């Protein structure tokens, strides 16, 4: 299927995992990260042994198999869904082995060094590949960008890294991540539906009014304004059809949900809001490059698919910091396979083949090692 | 009796094949407006994204 010796990208980001071959300018295969284990056991006969789904296998049937994440905030929780989901990707979508290939893969930033260690022990170890090499996802997002300068906000599903990079330098004290992401928000809109008197606790329910977030739930330019006129609603309140046919009915609370990244008193932690925070990592950044920070502040994450963050972002900064000088929001199109994209053009460059890290050095050195090679 | 047989016999494979023309074409329609649910369904999330699309601005 490929004929170019030319490493294999996996984006295997927090809620959805983004395989694809380097060259190309969009992820083929996109899946959700969830694992499904069988709850019961059947005496029945013939159906599939198969102990562990994943991917679109699981999601094309979620009331049987209880949904496990494999990744909470970061940490990785299970390694065997780790194996599950790469041996999948690996000999049921890409049909190609990682041993004719390298493997250029994306982790968060301030990631556990476990972790690391452990996901380079199966690729090098268990899997036969020739190169591995991690790499953190702002830069590449930064790449895609088509810039050098500015503060990447990555928001992911269980976790939101604000990184400073100006002039093409990484700032490796000021990366601060904090775990406010869709699945802190889709528990906010969860228990607040339970409040208007749909009540549910299953992780099928879960899913089913994380999806209909993502098509419907906006952010709002007025909180209070819109809270007063959505007091006497009639177009604000919108009637939704699920899937299954039943009728909901959501008015104010799409735009209060994204509200409780402004406002994390909402789950009762002391955390700032993401607009605080990034406002306080930039105080704590440079007088002099400040203004280029707010001149070119990018956005990464499939969470930043809401529309109306960049209005709000623009409004809150603006109250925030002085309204003397300029300071315009840039936001790429498809930014959440912009990533991804970096990936792709970061895989063809001959220099970045001189950069990978063969079996026996490895094997030599030991992990550690490499954790030090790295940085 | 007998002559009673044969056509009650001739009316009854006249009902069958009657259900059985019957049941094609209900099959038939179904199918139909399964597709065309399916595209109506379609048209309908379509929109909704375009509505999102308007909203992002
Ligand atoms: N099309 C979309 N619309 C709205 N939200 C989305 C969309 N796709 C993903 N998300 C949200 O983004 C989160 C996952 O982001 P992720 O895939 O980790 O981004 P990235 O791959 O850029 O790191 C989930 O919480 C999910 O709710
Ligand atoms: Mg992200």
């Amino acid at each position: 299927d490929e004929d170019e010796t030319t490493a294999l990208v996996c984006d295997n980001g927090s809620g959805l995992v983004k395989a694809g071959f380097a060259g190309d300018d969009a992820p083929r295969a996109v899946f959700p990260s969830i694992v499904g284990r069988p709850r019961h056991q059947g005496v029945m006969v013939g159906m599939g042994q198969k102990d562990s789904y994943v991917g679109d296998e699981a999601q094309s049937k979620r009331g049987i198999l209880t949904l496990k994440y494999p990744i909470e905030h970061g940490i990785i929780t299970n390694w065997d869904d780790m194996e599950k989901i790469w041996h999948h990707t690996f000999y049921n979508e890409l049909r190609v082995a990682p041993e004719e290939h390298p493997t250029l893969l994306t982790e968060a930033p301030l990631n556990p060094k476990a972790n690391r260690e452990k996901m380079t022990q199966i690729m090098f170890e268990t899997f036969n590949v020739p190169a591995m090499y991690v790499a953190i996802q702002a830069v590449l997002s930064l790449y895609a960008s088509g810039r050098t300068t500015g503060i990447v906000l990555d928001s992911g599903d269980g976790v939101t890294h604000n990184v400073p990079i100006y002039e093409g330098y990484a700032l490796p004290h000021a990366i601060m991540r904090l775990d406010l992401a869709g699945r802190d928000l889709t528990d906010y809109l969860m228990k607040i539906l339970t409040e208007r008197g749909y009540s549910f606790v299953t992780t099928a329910e879960r899913e089913i009014v994380r999806d209909i977030k993502e098509k419907l739930c906006y952010v709002a330019l007025d909180f209070e304004n819109e809270m007063a006129t959505a007091a006497s609603s009639s177009s604000l309140e919108k009637s939704y059809e699920l899937p299954d046919g039943q009728v909901i009915t959501i008015g104010n609370e799409r735009f209060r949900c994204p509200e409780t990244l402004f406002q994390p008193s909402f789950i009762g932690m002391e955390s700032a809001g993401i607009h605080e925070t990034t406002y306080n990592s930039i105080m704590k950044c440079d007088i002099d490059i400040r203004k280029d920070l707010y001149a070119n502040n990018v956005m990464s994450g499939g969470t930043t698919m809401y529309p109306g963050i960049a209005d709000r972002m623009q409004k809150e900064i603006t109250a925030l910091a002085p309204s003397t000088m300029k300071i315009k929001i840039i936001a790429p199109p498809e930014r959440k396979y912009s990533v991804w994209i970096g990936g792709s053009i970061l895989a063809s460059l001959s220099t970045f083949q001189q950069m990978w890290i063969t079996k026996q050095e490895y094997d030599e050195a030991g992990p550690s090692i490499v954790h030090r090679k790295c940085f | 009796l007998s002559d009673k047989l044969k056509e009650a016999e001739t009316r009854a494979e006249f009902a069958e094949r009657s259900v059985t023309k019957l049941e094609k074409s209900i099959d038939d329609l179904e199918d139909e407006l399964y597709a065309q649910k399916l595209k109506y369904k379609a048209i309908s999330e379509e929109l909704d994204h375009a509505l999102n699309d308007m909203t992002s601005i």
